[PDB]
């Protein structure tokens, strides 16, 4: 419940990243950087300071989970808590993400009322 | 106050248009024969930026128009489809369609019915063109419906028993929301703080258990009659 998460909105679209940014700011987290995909967040990941990944599920030179296992096979960056944030909230998507080892997910477009809660599962569960 | 989207609206309005006319210019670039990698890169994930704003907005036809094409910009990024002038055309007359889309639902009409038939007929014949009359030798021979038809019908009487001890304030109603995700409880004793459903046998216990492990843990699950 930092509303100065480092939130990696990795996602290829401005607009969403955009009313996440404003949806983040009525419920109070203005502190959103954006990305637009896995080699390059990975890149920008194998820089650091990143917290959250609110990850969309797709992206280009590396998609969402190859990032996650490259993530998981590699030394380095084998636990970050990645939000995969996902269209809808689908089974296998939910599972691989679990096998693979991801964190959690939650589904667009949310009121600022419910990304309010989604947020604080994870926190939760991670202990956050 | 209540998340209206009827002004989420105008950024993703314009956003579109942008990058509508990004699309057009790159295609309009475009060497079919040897597209600049870079060049395709950004078509597609134009196509997939509007695609999801229109899946968040519920633009029905926009967004299943742009998820056709989106599929077959993936296909020539990829270099699993060879693109040529006539694919080039069918992308620009998509551009075209899809800007009529969106001009509709500024004005809050719908969209042309027929337009979008027939963008989505033609998107959906080159994707079959794309491919060489299904796959090589017979595919799925055997595979597919495996052990017969099983005698009862849904395990004789093995579901186990999924207990899911130790439960929080709203987590019932929420757990019950959650594994409403995964599967379907039934017997639903909602304790003060407990969840005990039956469980149907649908998930290798070794998955359930990996996904309820996002909001619970391994050992919170136990597998017993």
């Amino acid at each position: 419940a930092d509303k100065e998460l480092k939130f990696l909105v990795v996602d290829d679209f401005s607009t969403m990243r955009r009313i996440v940014r404003n949806l983040l700011k009525e419920l109070g987290f203005n502190n959103v950087e954006e990305a637009e995909d896995g080699v390059d967040a990975l890149n920008k990941l194998q820089a650091g300071g990143y917290g959250f990944v609110i990850s969309d599920w797709n992206m280009p030179n590396m998609d969402g989970l190859e990032l996650l296992k490259t993530i998981r096979a590699d030394g380095a960056m084998s636990a970050l808590p990645v939000l995969m944030v996902t269209a809808e909230a689908k089974k296998e998507n939910i599972i691989a993400a679990a096998q693979a080892g991801a964190s959690g997910y939650v589904v667009k477009p949310f009121t600022a009322a419910t990304l309010e809660e989604k947020l604080n599962k994870i926190f939760e569960k991670l202990g956050m | 106050m209540s998340m209206d989207i009827s002004d989420f609206y105008q950024t993703f309005f314009d956003e579109a248009d942008e990058l509508l006319a990004d699309m057009e210019q790159h295609l309009l670039d475009l060497v079919p024969e040897s597209p600049d990698a870079e060049q395709l890169n950004a078509i597609f994930r134009a196509a997939h930026s509007i695609k999801g704003g229109a899946g968040t907005f519920g633009f029905t036809i926009l967004q299943e128009t742009t998820h056709l094409m989106e599929n077959l910009l993936d296909e020539a990024r990829r270099g699993e489809m060879q693109l040529n002038t006539d694919i080039i055309n069918l992308f620009l007359e998509t551009k075209d369609i899809m800007q009529e889309q969106l001009d509709a639902y500024k004005n809050s009409e719908e969209p042309d019915a027929a337009s979008f038939e027939y963008i989505c007929n033609a998107l959906r014949q080159l994707a079959l063109e794309a491919k060489g009359e299904t796959p090589s030798a017979v595919t799925r021979l055997s595979v597919v419906a495996k052990s017969e038809p099983q005698d009862e019908q849904s395990r004789s009487q093995s579901p186990r028993r999924i207990i899911l001890s130790r439960l929080k304030a709203g987590e019932v109603d929420l757990l019950e929301e959650e594994l409403g995700h995964l599967t379907t409880l039934t017997d639903v004793v909602k304790g003060a703080d407990s969840l005990s459903a039956i469980l149907p046998g649908d998930i290798a216990e070794d998955d359930i258990t990996a996904v309820l492990c996002f909001v619970i843990e391994a050992d919170q699950i136990t597998f017993e009659t």
